[PDB]
C-alpha cells in the first residue's frame, strides 16, 4: 500500500538560523584544533555545525580559555552565543528556597553591576576577534540547585529595567524545560519585550504537546526562537552509537522544527561519550542524526509546510533555499518495515533528488537518485532509517 | 532529572 505527502513551497514558516553544540574548557577539555574543524566544517566526515555555544565565566581570568575555539568556529562560518551560570561571587547572596537553605541569587542591589560584567565579557571577546551573536541573562534560572536562581519576576525586572544597556543581542530565559511561566512576563511587558532579541529554551523532559507557544506567535515579531541546550534520550556513558536509540535524536530535532517552529537546535557538549562527536574525534550515530539536518538545511533556508506524519512511524520536514527554490526533505522511518511514499511538490521545476541514508549499518550513504514523475517523487525508506533528499 |  502507498502513503502520500505534500510539500507546499509557497507556505513559508521559520527561517533557519542553524545547528550546533557546547564547548566548555573550564569544566571539560577544550576542543582540539582537528576537532574544531570536524565540528564546524561541512566537508565529508564533518558535522556542519553553524552555532557554537560557550559559557560566561564568573571569574574573568578564565575568559581567555574560550578564544581559540570561538575564533575558529567563526572563521569556519559559525555564529557564537554565550550563557552565564553565576555572577561573580561578590554580586551573589543566599536565600532559602522551598525550605532548602543556602541557595544563590543575584543581589537586587547588583543588577547594574551584572550588566557591566556581561558587557565586559562582550567587549573582551570583541577585542579577541569574537563578535558575539547574543548573550543570555542566565542558564536555567528555574533549575538552579547548582547555580543561580531567578524567579519569573526577577527575570522580568532585569529584562524591563536593565537589559536594554547590554551591548549585544539579549537571550532569555533559557528555561530547563521550555516552561512558559519563565517567559510569559517578558512577552506581556512592552519594554521587556523590546529589550529581548532571542527567546532561548532548553528541552529536558519537554513533551510534544508543550512545544507550541501561542503567546510567542502573537507577540514575538522580530524575535528569534532558539532551542539552546539538550541531550536526548539520555546521557548514558558510551551510548552515542546505540541503535535504534539514536533515532530519538532525529525525532527530537524534527519535533523542535515542526512542532515548535524552532530556528536553532543546540546540543550540550559537542565531544562526549553520549554526544555527536565521540572522545576519539569521530562522528557518533547521534552525530549523524544531527548531520542529516545540519549538513543540508543551511542557515537562511526557510521551513515550509509539509505533511508531517504521512504514515505510522514516519516523520517528514522540508526547508527551501530561497536562492533557487530547491528543497531539502528529512524523513525518519522508525518502523521495522520499509515504507513507500509518493511526495507531491506541486509547482517545482526540480526533477531529481539525491539521497543520503543512515541505518544501524551505514552513515550518510549516498544511494540512487530519485527521478520525479512530473512533480511527484516516489521514495522508499529503509526500516529504522533517516534519509535526507537534496 | 538532568546533569545529575
Amino acid at each position: 500500500h502507498m502513503a502520500s505527502a505534500t510539500i507546499n513551497l509557497s507556505a513559508e514558516k521559520q527561517v533557519i538560523r542553524g545547528f550546533g553544540g557546547m564547548n566548555h574548557p573550564v569544566w571539560i577539555s577544550d576542543l582540539t584544533p582537528q576537532q574544531r574543524d570536524t565540528a564546524f566544517g561541512n566537508g565529508e566526515g564533518q558535522l556542519g555545525f553553524t552555532i557554537l555555544r560557550i559559557h560566561v565565566d564568573e571569574n574573568r581570568n578564565n575568559w581567555s580559555k574560550e578564544v581559540a575555539t570561538a575564533r575558529r568556529a567563526i572563521e569556519l562560518g559559525a555564529i557564537v552565543s554565550a550563557s552565564p551560570w553565576n555572577p561573580p561571587s561578590n554580586m551573589v547572596e543566599t536565600f532559602t528556597r522551598n525550605g532548602v537553605p543556602n541557595q544563590k541569587r543575584l543581589r537586587y542591589d547588583k543588577y547594574g553591576d551584572y550588566v557591566q560584567h556581561l558587557n565586559d565579557f562582550v567587549a573582551y571577546m570583541k577585542s579577541n576577534g569574537v563578535d558575539l551573536y547574543a548573550i543570555s541573562v542566565q542558564n536555567e534560572p528555574d533549575y538552579a540547585h547548582e547555580w543561580t536562581w531567578w524567579t519569573p519576576q526577577e527575570m522580568l525586572r532585569f529584562m524591563r529595567d536593565y537589559a536594554g544597556q547590554i551591548n549585544c543581542r539579549v537571550m532569555a530565559p533559557e528555561s530547563f524545560q521550555y516552561l512558559k511561566n519563565m517567559s510569559d512576563p517578558i512577552l506581556n511587558d512592552p519594554q521587556a519585550l523590546a529589550n529581548l532579541d532571542i527567546l532561548g529554551a532548553h528541552f529536558y523532559g519537554t513533551t510534544v504537546n508543550n512545544m507550541p507557544y501561542p503567546l510567542f506567535e502573537q507577540k514575538g515579531a522580530g524575535k528569534e526562537l532558539w532551542m539552546t541546550e539538550v541531550y536526548v534520550p539520555n546521557s548514558d556513558s558510551n551510548s552515542a552509537d546505540r541503535w535504534p536509540e539514536a533515532l530519538e535524536v532525529a525525532h527530537n530535532m524534527h519535533n523542535a522544527l515542526v512542532e515548535g517552529n524552532f530556528q536553532a537546535y543546540v546540543w550540550w557538549y559537542i565531544r562526549r561519550s553520549y554526544g555527536p562527536m565521540k572522545e576519539d574525534g569521530t562522528i557518533s550515530k547521534r552525530g549523524y542524526m544531527m548531520a542529516h539536518y545540519s549538513k543540508f538545511v543551511r542557515p537562511g533556508y526557510v521551513r515550509v509546510d509539509a505533511t508531517k506524519n504521512p504514515t505510522y512511524n514516519v516523520y517528514l520536514s522540508a526547508c527551501k533555499n530561497k536562492k533557487d527554490n530547491s528543497v531539502v526533505a528529512v524523513v525518519i522511518n522508525k518502523s521495522t518495515e520499509a515504507k513507500t511514499i509518493n511526495i507531491s511538490v506541486p509547482g517545482t521545476s526540480i526533477r531529481k533528488w539525491e539521497r543520503y541514508v543512515t541505518t544501524g549499518s551505514k552513515n550518510l550513504r549516498k544511494e540512487s537518485d530519485i527521478n520525479a514523475s512530473g512533480t511527484t517523487f516516489q521514495v522508499t525508506l529503509e526500516p529504522q532509517s533517516v534519509t535526507t533528499f537534496v | 532529572h538532568h546533569h545529575h
